[PDB]
């Protein structure tokens, strides 16, 4: 599919079988989900950008589906304002920027 | 190193 | 061009006569450059990111050349960690996401 950028590029994702909206973010190295009580082992991590850093939980080898395209990898969970899909998963679904 | 450059208006 | 996302999507920009490196960022509403001088009037503004809110200077109707494509629009200047080209200018140069 082609996503234009007139609006925030929000798409539906599936994680644990459940649906959420998330932002496709070429400016994120990693994927970060709004706080949710995911099962499994995790490790603490800090992620940073505009405004400083936040504390998140790093989960590994979590399956996700992004607009129907399957992916699996590292998923961070914490007090992000919006669910963000980063490059670690965008690369798996063959996402490119075109102009 | 900082790596998530989400940004929202204002 | 077509840009894949294995690495950060960095490009050269020209602004106020000077060359800089900036990140093509679909997760940003606005374009935000590291502290620099730009000609003309500006207004104080605040913007939010992953870590919280920061103060920036808003300059309107600034010409910028992004990877060879011309844009003229709003540029924010402030303590961002990296120069960011946001959707306001990505749309001017005809950028889409594709997968």
């Amino acid at each position: 599919p082609q996503i234009t950028l007139w609006k925030r590029p929000l798409v539906t994702i599936r994680i644990g079988g459940q649906l959420k909206e998330a932002l496709l973010n070429t400016g994120a190295d990693d994927t970060v989900l709004e706080e949710m009580n995911l099962p499994g082992k995790w490790k603490p991590k800090m992620i940073g950008g505009i405004g400083g850093f936040i504390k998140v939980r790093q989960y590994d080898q979590i399956p996700i589906e992004i607009c129907g395209h399957k992916a699996i990898g590292t998923v961070l969970v914490g007090p992000t304002p919006v669910n963000i899909i980063g490059r670690n998963l965008l690369t798996q679904i063959g996402c490119t920027l075109n102009f | 190193r900082p790596g998530n450059f989400f940004q929202n208006r204002p």
